Parts: C-alpha cells; structure tokens; sequence
C-alpha cells in the first residue's frame, strides 16, 4: 500500500477476497446446483465469475496464435477497470463479454457487439 | 349429478335425492332444483341414489347447485356409521371450558357438536 | 513408421495393411518389437532418425512417426537400471529429459540455404489413463510444440478421432495451413471452445442465447466426426467447413448432419467440380470463389 | 445449506466482528495497554451490532477516543497490568459511550 | 499426507454419494403421498371454481405466497422469489404474506416494508385443512383480508413431474362476489351472510389447494435435484478415485527410492 | 368468530364414536407458530 | 504347445492361470538376482519377459497356439504397472461376472463388459 | 495355537484361560513370545507345522492356528536386512511370498490312500490400518483359500464377534458345512444380503418392503451376537437359526432376542430334547423334524 | 463383564453404543439435518452430547491449564452416575451443565448454577 498506493492495495484486497470465496465454494457448486448457493454468496460468485473472465487479456505475440488482436492496457487504466468491476458498475452484462478482452471500456463496447 | 367431496377424499364427485342441512333450514335436492348457494351448517346428510341410501355426517361447508344441475357439496370432513359416548364425556368437559371462556366460541361450537351428536 | 515396443504380430498386420493400401512405395518401416532386446529398443529411435536425416538432407520433405516413445522410456529405464544408475522420478532415469530431447530435436525444416528439407516429427505418446501430469508425458509436452490429446470418453462416444480441443494445441500449426482452410475454418476453434464453455453450464440455468450457441455447437460436433481409415480431400474439406462456419448446420437437423456431408460432397461434384478445382489451385477463396461457394452451399442446403 | 437459527447467528455475528478486530497491517505493532480495550469491546459484544465494514473505522476511532479522554485509563493499564474493578467499570462506560459515536 | 488427505476426502465424497442416493429414494417414497393428496385437493377446489366460473366473478392488493420452510427442495424457493419480485413491479405497495421460510427470507430482503404476516411450521408436514384454515382465519383477523379488493396467491404449480413453474392465481374478493355479473342465477337469502361467508370459505379452500400444489412441487423438485446431485457426486468420486490410485502407487515409489538409496550406500 | 374458523373447529371436534385414522388426527392437529411481521420487524411468533 | 503347433501342425489353446502370479514370480527372481526393483516393485525386465511369453504365442503358417490367460488385477487396480503390461499383450477381454450368473445366465460372461479388438 | 510375538504375560492369560475352559487336554501351545529371538520367531510357524505333521501323518486330525503371521513376517524382515540380503517391497524380503506360500500349503486333508487325516489351519493377519493392499496382507490373501474379515467398526457397534461377513469369503465353504445347517441357511445368506442393501434406507419414511427387510435383518444381527468365550453346540445352533428363517423372531422385539435365545434353548431341552438329540444324531433335517421343530418354535414364540 | 462385572460392563456397553451412534449420525445431521432422523435418535444424540461433556471433568493439575479443580470421582459412583444419564434421569439437565465438572452431584449443581 506504500508501493502501489492504498487504493491499489485496497483494490487487490477485494480481488483476492472474491476469488478466495469463489474457490471455496467450488465444492458446493459441484455437489449441488449453483442456484442452491446462498443468494448473497451467489452475487459474490457471479462477480468472481466475471472477474475470472475479465482477467484474460489478449497478448500481442499470442495475437497470431489466438487470432484475437492483442491488448496492452495501461496500469493507470487497469486500476480503474477493476475498481469499476468491484463497484459492480459494469456487472450487469454477460461473462462472455468479459472473456478475452482488454480494458473496461473495451468490455462496454464488446457488450454492444455481443448485443448484436 | 352429485359432486360430494372433502379435501380428504371425494365422495361422489345419478344421485336421486340428497338431504342437506343448511342455514336456510333443511334443503332437499331432487332432480332439477333451482340453482342455489347454501352455507352448510354442521350436519347430518343423507344421500339417496335410487332407493339405496348412504348417510354422511358432515362438518359443514358450502353447497351449491350449479346451473347445470351439478350439486357441488364441499365440506371439511365426514359416513354417519363412521362417526357412530366418549365424545359426550368430552362435551361435558367442553361445558366446563365455557366457564373460563376464541375458547368461548370453541366451547360454543362444542355445544353445537353435542347437538349434532345428539341427532345421531 | 518407427514401431517401438509393439508385437511382431501387430506390426505384421500393420505392414500388410500398408501393402493393402499400397503405401509401401512411399513409406519405410523401422521395427523394434517387444521381443527385440531393450538396448536395441533404446537405440531404435536414434537409428531411425539417421535414416530420416538422409531424406531431409536430400532436401526433401518427410515425416517420421515414433510410436511410442513411452516404450522407449521403459527401455531406457531398463537399460539404465541394469547399468545401476540411481533411479529418477517414476523410476525413469535422471537423463531421460536428455534422452527425449536428443531424439526429438533432430527433426525440423531446414533453412532454404541448407535446402528445402523437412523432417516432420509427430511422436505418439501412450498415456495410461490420460495422465498429463505424468513425468514421461510432461517432458514430451515441454519438448514439443503442439499436443494432440485424444479423449477416451469421446472416443467411446464415437468421436473417432476424439480431439479434446481443451488439451490440443499446435503452436505454429496455423501458419502452415493453406489459406483456403484458414479462411473457411477461421475462428471455428474459438467457436467450439465456446461450445465447450456453453455446455459446461448447460448441464445452474440456461438462456436462449447460450442455447443458440449450444445448438450450433452440438451440431458442429456432429460435423467433426470421421470414420477411421477413410481420408478426405483438402478441396472437399473446404466446403464442409464453410457450411458449418457459415452456420448452415442450424439449417441441417442434428441427426442428418452426417447425411448432409456425403450428399453435399456428391452435390458439389455433380453440380460443379469447377469450383472445387478453383479452390484447389488458387488455395484461397477469392470473392468470386467465396460467392460461388456461398451460392453452392445455399443451393445444396435447400435441396 | 443449513438454515441457521437466530441463536447460532448471534454467535456467528459476534464471531465475525472478532475476526475483523484481530487484523493488523504488516509493520504496525500496537501497545498492549490499547489492545486490552479493543478486546473488552469485542468480548462484551459491543461491536456485534456495529456494521462489518466500519469495524476497522471503529477500531481506529475508538483508539483515538481512548487517547483523547481516557488517557488516564491507559496509563493505569500500563501501571497495574490487571484490570481492577474501577478499570473494568471505567472501560465499560467508555466502551458504551463509543458504540454510537 | 497426499495419500491420507486424498483418502479422507474420497471417503467424504463416498458418504455424500450415499446420502444423496438415500435422499433420492426417500424422496420418491414421499412423492407418492404428496401426489395422491394433490389429486384429492384439486378435485375439491374444482367444485368451488365451478361456482366462480358460472358467477364470472373476475378477482390495496394483497400477495400471499407459499413455499417450503426448508432447503434441498431445488430451485422452488428462488424461482418463486424472482417471480414475486416481478409481480412486485406490478404493484409497488402490496403486503406480502409469506407462508414458508424460504420465500420469506428472500422477499424480506428486497422490500422490508411489505412483509406483514408470515407463518412458520407449515411446510414440514404435508398440507392440512387445519393449518390452511387457521392461516385464513389469521388472514382475516390480522390482515382484514376482505378489505383488499385484490388478492393474489403464489405457489409453484408442478407443471410436469420433472418441472415446477412458479405460479400465481387471483383469489376472489367479497366485494367482487356481490357485484359479479352472475350472482343472481344462484339463489340465496336476502338475510344472507353469503359474501362474508363464501369469501372466507374459499379463502381457506383455495389456499389449501395452493398449498397442496406447492408441497407436491417441493417434493417433486427435490427428487429431481437429489437425482442430479447423485450424478455430480459420482463424478467427484471418479476424480478422487483416480487421484487416490495414482497417489497410492506414488507412495510405493517414494518409499522404494529411499530403500534403493539405502541399499546403494 | 370467522365463519370458516367456525367450520374448522367443528371439523376438529367431529373427528371425535372414534375409530379414526392417524392421518385424520394429523389433519386435526396444527403444527405452526405464525410470525407476525411488522413494517421488517415482527411481533412474537404466537402459536397458531 | 509349440511342439504341437510347429511339429504336429495343431491348433492349440493354452490356458495360463494368474499372469499376476507370472509377473509376481518374475519380480521376485529379479529381486533375488539383486536387480534394482522398478516402479511398484516390478522387475526392470518386466516388459521383455512378458514379451517373450506373449510373442512366442502366435499363429504360425503351420498351426496356431491361442492363449487364454487369467488376469487378476492386483489390489483391484487396473492402474498398476503390471496390469498395464498385461493389457498391452491382451487382444480380447472376457469379463466373467457373478452378477450375470445370478441372473441365471450360464455362460457367466458379461455381455457389455466383453469387448474385443477382434471385432471389426 | 502358535503364539507369535505375543507377550509372555498375554500367553500366561491364554494358558490360564485354556486351563479354565479345560482345553489343555487337546491343546499344544508353541510359543515364540515377543522377546524371543528373531530366528526363533522366524522358524516358529515352521516348527509348529512339524508338530502338526505327526498328527496328520498318523491320519489324525488337528487344527493349527498361526497367530499372527504378520509378526512372523517382521522377523524375516529383521533377518534378511541384517543378513544384507537384497530388500524388497515395504522393506520386506523378496522371497517373503515364497516363505509364506511354503508354510501355508503344508495344511491339508490327506488322501484316502494315506488315510483320512487333516491339518486344518487358520492363519491370522493383522491389518495395519485396514490396508488389504498392504504387501503382507495382499500376498497372504492370494495364497489363502477363504478369508474372514473382522471389522473394528462392528466391534464398537457392539457386534461381538465383529465379523464383517460381507468381506468374509470361504473357498470350500458350504461343501463342508453340516448338511442340516446348510438346509436351514440358504435363506439366511439372502436375507443378510438384502439387509445390507437396505441398510442406508434406515437413516426415515420407510417403504413396506424395506421395513420388512429391516425387521428381519435387525433381529438376525442381534441373534448373531454371541458373548465371548461361549461356544454353542451345533445341535443348538441349528434350532436358533430355524426360528429366524421362519421369521418368528421378527415379532420378538430386539431387546427380547437375547432372552428369547436362552429361553428357546431351555424350552427345546424341556419340550423336545428328543428333537435336539435327533438333530445331533441324525445330523440331517427331515420334513418331519422340520415340521416338529416349527411347531415347537411357535409354541415357544407364544411365550 | 467378569473382571469389573456385568453391571460395570453393561453401563459402559450402553455408553459405547450411544457414542458410536452419535458419530455415525453426525454425517446424517450434516446434510439431512433434523428431518428424516428419528425423534428417538435425536434424544440419543442429545444424550451423547451430554455424555460427551459428562466425560469432561477438570484435572487438578490443570488448575494452571484451566482453573477449575479436578475431581477424583469414585469408580463405583461414576458407574452409577453414568447409569443415571443413560436412563435419561438427567435429561432435564443442560448439556453444558455436564461440561467440565465432576460427578452427578456436581452436574446438578452446575445445572442450578447455569439456571441462575
């Protein structure tokens, strides 16, 4: 928090917490249905499911192999992008939209693309 | 065509005469009877289909001759033979209950049941 | 075809099969059967690769299939253990990483200066139980570029060859592909790694959007299937893949996908093999070829 | 998926707050005299009601409050190292005072 | 160890599998009774509906809802919870009476004004006229049920025995009964208490039917759910079994290496 | 008293001569406590 | 068998009992010979020895031996190295089942577990 | 009885128990106690076996109970490792199989030519954590012809003897069963099998088929409890099981099973020690004996 | 049932079965909960919890590792006191009023203490 700042550290804390919860409920998710998850938790799980997909960013050397054009997202942009997701702003659009895309703005545009 | 039914089981849900005890006194339904709604009071009910007669003891409900000549009788529970002394002892206890007292209404209902039982 | 650790009988059937398909005239078989001694088995791939290098150093393109290096591992293990070298992980000797790397890295497509030679090496590793954390398999994966993982459950469920796309990669494979089969097949790999994702939560709730993809995906899976020992023409593969990619397999009921393929190919040949010759020689689909095919695919789909 | 009864959720609610109470950032030691109050508050369930998010805020602020008024109290905890009746009462009153505000 | 931690987990999955199997069988047993009841209940209701149809009655608004008091029912609780919220966009002020803990919690979170009456202990047992009646009586006393010129009740209609669809129906009101187009084809007294009685009588009779439908959907849904549970648990058994088997071999190998090393020395 | 409450009490009494089934008796014995819910809040869970 | 096949032209069928015990026996002889025991104890020469046994068994142009072997998968595990080596040699599997015998089916051969790589 | 590794105090208790039960009038106790030297421990079953040969050879019969060969194994391990002989699995000697196999085949019911004799044997193996996969158990399991698998859970659950009869198997088994007892025990095997399957349904809302099974099964399980160190005469084993087979014990509540047993036996002696003697001497049940027995049981069951 | 006699044995045998039942049922309670589990079984479970904590009694040498002084409860008295529990003669006593105290007299005293 003294390196990348309190805000970055705070952002990271939440990312870790959400993902740790998400890993924790992997058992329950398999044994029962995902609807049988507690409703409060189900929100966390949905957020984490989004976070998981969001984290995949196309790479430029991978751009050849994947075929998906690479994305280099600024560090300043990254903090904002995850921050927004943590505030659930753009949590309202599909997991497929979050999958293999760059910045938060790119997700929004991709939502429009997906909507078509 | 009689439809006599309880939530517990259907009873007749053809039947020639049905004799019913209603807040309008006693009503007997025979063939075409003009279509009515009747509150069934705690009751002794007789159903005759042909001359064969089956006797039902009925806990009150609602009765409705439908305008298609379908006698819908609906009541909470019932045969007369199944209902048919220990209850008279209980009813005595129920008289005791009136002394203290919803309990008042209950004990009053127990007296109604005592009459209904006495009819048997 | 390098046969290591295989029965002399089994190989004799293979040889006869090759002579049935009269393939002997383009193929060599080097043999190191189970009967053949373990040191011979250890030296069996290395020797085979020398023969291959002569072809490669004739500047000619070739292929060598080393089936199976897993039996080479057991052989080197046996030899090593009998040489009393201290066991490594999984009792496979400590120089096993070197053993496989020494074998594998001798094959490659030479620089144009050094000729046009290529030795295509596809080594066939026999995983017992699909153990993809296992030492012998993992070492090979790390050495090679691609993987072609084959799933037994799917194999049983009539996907022959069963291609578990989740565990199949090919690092530089896509830039070797002919442009016709790059265009027509473009992004289908991504699409069926959406079929995989979609069907993950299909078996939770479902939505019509996912379902539309699932209907496409399942139907595409039907399209993938092949009947063993029946090869296809490259030209013929272009339309089938065109059809499916362009979503003409919502247009064909899932059951009739197999029927569609055979009939479609027959239709194309009878209707106009001119198109197929064009995509065959051009090796790309121009706007005209693309349209002619669009038209042709619509034409067959309708009938 | 066990639907907890309220009695178990009294424990659960109390328990959660304790967990938040324990946390400390790296390279941030504390004075024991001012760890005794924080535990008093928690154990005497004064934090149970307090919203989960602002427990950290409560902790920071409570310490500031104890520094402000009950700095006499802290000195005593340093001096005597066992809570006396007077200290327990003082501490109880102080803790109560800070539950709201 | 690896081996032991695998093994204890594999045993856990096995025990879970056994329980999900057991539950699924027991669910089938319970289901037979549930369905049997639902037939009788539905027949009983139909006679009252016969009046309402011929009457053409036509229904603040009240919402009553029915679900299980306890989980492992399937998605009955939350499919209804979602559909209540939907019809709470169709009325932004209605008083929700929740018959069932599972529906109670979910709606209670979303609007903490609307929950006015709630029950608890219904769902454990199969529906009984006594329970329905007392709730109806309490609906009249506490909530003054007749006052609301709209009432709608929610339950889960068990559409097919592999499905449950959250469902609602409109409970007719006593003001309505009076002025319903037909109410005159039917004949009864001018000293009739027939609105004040018939409303009340069908308040319970309709409510019991709704409970019977709901309970049947609960038991049906759990049977489906517990079957699917058994399949998912089985997959986990297979996965930990392979892990167990590999790990067992590995332990032998690791021990052997120590032995070889010793022998070499 | 409510008309249908009146009928209910009568039905419960009427299962009393006796020969009756357990299921009848279960149908005539309540097993609930109604939780009145204030506006969030909730007056006591009076035995229904 | 080979005298029969090769020098009397016979078609023969050679049963072996547990080939688990063939493997097990070989493993011991190695350990006695002082050879470093390999994975899951098994002899370093496991594959080759089985190979000799199961390549001697063959169809000659004189006769043919055919061999039925009995495979008791040790520890009930089919993931052990000894089963793996065995399965490599196997061409068919006959999976007798007592469940099947309990359905009164004699032969006791399990229909859906009997699979052969000779079916084509 | 071959007391292997059994502490001298333990064997002293054994001796005392045997004397108490007046059994040293046929017993021999070969003792290699815990402190006794590892060669003595190693050779202890071999030594014991030789004593058995004298009886067997004379055409006499005998039963040699090796308890426990698991500790014998440990002694061979000690010897081999100390003699620097090549080690093997689980640090147990490589020829440990050979040792045990040599020992366990000595037991035998001799040929008619060499006169009918026997040397019944009952090796005892100690499961280190229920590990049937463990090297010394696996080997022994293979060598043996039958197993009795005693489970600790059953012991805790008050079933004493704590035999898990599911995992008990007998090779020769019912071929050398008392003929009478065989007749009245086909049902018993099937009943217990059902009871096992329907076990998990006992955690409930019971189906009629299942609850019937449960009643029969629970009473049987209680019946098969036997207080330790009390053997029961075969002519009295046969009646008790007959009652259970005829389902008359079903009525008897679980607590009254115990009382029923002894009472039934006393009733059988008073009413029909003719039946008991007939069972003993005829040895084979007849329709008349079974008829009479059922009647007697009914009368007793009433009381 | 000879060494310490039939009575001692019988009391302990009932205890062993009771505790084993509680452990076996723990899994059922975990998923199924109190539902398709018998009322009789539930009373046995309740007794087992009482017994479990009736076995809890302090140690005198854990007045420093606890603070409650241990109880040297006479063997005969213990057999009797445990016998009472099994009969359910003290099923009106809180589970925690069996916890970390001596004999039956003490258990009753802690019941009273807790009652206040």
């Amino acid at each position: 928090a003294a390196v990348v700042g309190q805000e970055h550290y705070d952002v990271a804390s939440k990312v870790q917490e959400t993902l740790q919860t998400y890993k924790s409920l992997q058992d329950i998710i398999a044994i029962l249905g995902m609807d049988e998850l507690s409703e409060q938790d189900k929100l966390t799980v949905e957020r984490a499911r989004k976070i998981q997909r969001f984290l995949s960013q196309p790479f430029a050397v991978a751009e050849v192999f994947t075929g998906i054009p690479g994305k280099l997202v600024r560090l300043k942009d990254t903090v904002a992008s995850f921050k927004a997701v943590l505030e659930g702003k753009y949590d309202n659009i599909p997991e497929h939209a979050f999958y293999m895309v760059g910045g938060i703005e790119d997700v929004v545009a991709k939502a429009e693309k997906l909507a078509a | 065509k009689l439809q006599f039914a309880l939530p517990h089981e259907t009873l007749y849900s053809e039947v020639t005469q049905v004799n019913l005890p209603a807040k309008s006194g006693r009503i007997g339904v025979l063939a075409n009877h003009v279509p009515t709604v009747e509150q069934l009071l705690p009751g002794v009910v007789e159903v005759m289909e042909g001359s064969n007669s089956k006797k039902f003891f009925i806990s009150g409900g609602f009765a409705t001759v439908q305008p298609d000549s379908q006698l819908c009788v609906t009541a909470i529970e019932a045969p007369l033979e199944s209902f048919s002394e220990n209850i008279k002892n209980l009813l005595a206890e129920a008289k005791k209950n009136v002394s203290s007292s919803r309990e008042a209404a209950e004990a009053a209902i127990q007296v109604e049941v005592l009459e209904n039982l006495q009819s048997v | 075809y390098v046969a290591v650790g295989q029965k002399r009988s089994t190989v004799a059937q293979l040889v006869q099969t090759l002579e049935q398909h009269d393939a002997m005239k383009y193929s060599i078989i080097v043999a190191a059967t189970a009967s053949e001694a373990a040191p011979l088995q250890y030296l069996a791939p290395f020797t085979a690769a020398s023969i291959g290098e002569w072809f490669r150093d004739n500047g000619k393109h070739a292929l060598i299939v080393y089936d199976d290096l897993s039996k080479q591992a057991v052989a080197y293990r046996q030899l090593s253990l009998l040489l009393r070298r201290p066991p490594g992980r999984e009792a496979y000797p400590g120089d096993v990483f070197y053993l496989h790397s020494r074998l594998l890295e001798r094959a490659a497509k030479l620089s144009e200066k050094e000729g046009s030679g290529s030795l295509t090496a596809l080594p066939v590793i026999e995983t017992q139980g699909g153990d993809v954390s296992a030492y012998i398999p993992t070492n090979v994966i790390s050495i090679t570029d691609g993987q072609i993982f084959l799933e037994a459950e799917l194999f049983y469920k009539g996907i022959r060859p069963a291609i578990n796309v989740g565990l199949s990669v090919s690092r530089v494979g896509s830039a070797a592909q002919v442009k016709a089969l790059k265009q027509v097949a473009g992004s289908l790999k991504l699409f069926l790694a959406q079929y995989r994702e979609v069907a993950a939560f299909a078996q939770s709730d479902l939505d019509a959007s996912t379902k539309q993809t699932l209907v496409r995906g399942e139907r595409l899976t039907q399209l993938l299937k092949q009947n063993q020992y029946s090869p296809l023409a490259t030209e013929e593969q272009v339309p089938l893949i065109y059809a499916g990619v362009n979503g003409h397999l919502d247009g064909i009921e899932l059951s009739r996908i197999g029927e569609f393929e055979s009939s479609f190919l027959s239709y194309l040949k009878s209707n106009h093999n001119e198109l197929l010759t064009e995509i065959r020689e051009k090796g790309e689909l121009s706007k005209e070829l693309l349209a002619s095919l669009k038209s042709a695919t619509e034409s067959f789909v309708a009938t | 998926g066990s639907d907890l009864d309220a009695s178990t959720k009294q424990t659960l609610v109390r328990g959660e707050r304790l967990t938040q109470l324990l946390k400390q950032n790296q390279y941030s030691p504390l004075a024991t005299e001012e760890q005794v109050p924080l535990i008093y508050a928690g154990v005497n369930g004064h934090l149970d009601g307090i919203e989960l998010s602002r427990i950290g805020e409560f902790e920071s602020s409570f310490l500031s409050y104890l520094k402000s008024n009950h700095n006499e109290l802290l000195t005593e905890i340093r001096e005597k190292g066992e809570l006396s009746k007077e200290l327990l009462a003082s501490l109880k009153s102080a803790t109560e005072s800070f539950v709201a505000t | 160890a690896t081996l032991k931690e695998v093994e204890m987990r594999l045993k856990s999955i096995k025990n879970i599998e056994k329980i999900t199997k057991t539950m699924k069988i027991v669910a089938s047993t319970r289901l037979s009774k549930a369905e049997k009841a639902k037939i009788s209940a539905k027949k009983m209701d139909e006679a009252e509906q016969l009046f309402y149809k011929n009457a053409e009655t036509k229904n603040k608004e009240l919402i009553v809802a029915i679900t299980s008091d306890k989980g492992l029912c399937g998605s009955i609780h939350s499919q209804l919870a979602k559909a209540v919220r939907r019809h709470l966009n169709d009325q932004p002020n209605a008083d929700i009476v929740t018959i069932g803990d599972k529906i109670k919690m979910q709606l209670l979170r979303t609007h903490p004004n609307n929950i006015k009456l709630s029950i608890n202990g219904i769902g454990k047992d199969a529906p009984t006229f006594q329970e329905s009646a007392l709730i109806a009586d309490k609906l009249l006393s506490v909530m003054k049920a007749g006052t609301y010129p709209k009432i709608s009740i929610f339950y889960n209609d068990p559409v097919s025995s592999l499905s449950f669809e959250p469902s609602e129906k409109p409970i007719f009101n006593a003001k309505t009964i009076e002025q319903s187009p037909s109410f005159g084809k039917f004949e009864i007294d001018t000293d009739a208490n027939v609105p004040r009685d018939l409303f009340e009588y069908t308040l319970a009779n309709q409510m019991l039917t709704a409970m019977a439908q709901g309970y049947a959907a609960e038991i049906s849904a759990r049977r489906n759910a517990m079957d699917n549970a058994s399949k998912n648990a089985g997959d986990m058994i297979n996965r930990y079994s392979i892990l167990y088997n590999r790990t067992r071999q590995a332990v032998i190998t690791n021990e052997l290496v120590d032995i070889i090393t010793g022998a070499s020395s | 008293i409510s008309y249908a409450a009146y009928l209910n009490v009568a039905a419960q009494a009427i299962r009393s001569t006796e020969l009756q089934t357990a299921s009848v008796l279960n149908r005539s014995q309540t097993d609930a406590f109604y939780t009145q819910y204030k506006n969030a809040s909730e007056p006591t869970p009076i035995t229904k | 068998a080979e005298y029969f096949r090769d020098e009397e032209g016979q078609d023969v069928l050679l049963f072996i009992d547990n080939i688990f015990r063939f493997t097990q026996a070989g493993s011991e002889v190695s350990a006695l010979l002082g050879r470093i025991p390999s994975a899951v104890g098994y002899q370093p020469t496991l594959a080759t020895d089985m190979g000799l046994l199961q390549e001697r068994i063959t169809t000659t142009k004189k006769g043919s031996v055919t061999s039925v072997q009995a495979v008791y998968v040790p520890a009930d595990d089919l993931t052990d190295p000894a089963p793996a080596t065995t399965f490599a040699h196997l061409d068919a599997t006959t999976v007798l089942s007592r469940g099947i015998s309990e359905l009164g089916i004699y032969p006791a051969v399990d229909p859906l577990d009997s699979k052969s790589r000779l079916l084509d």
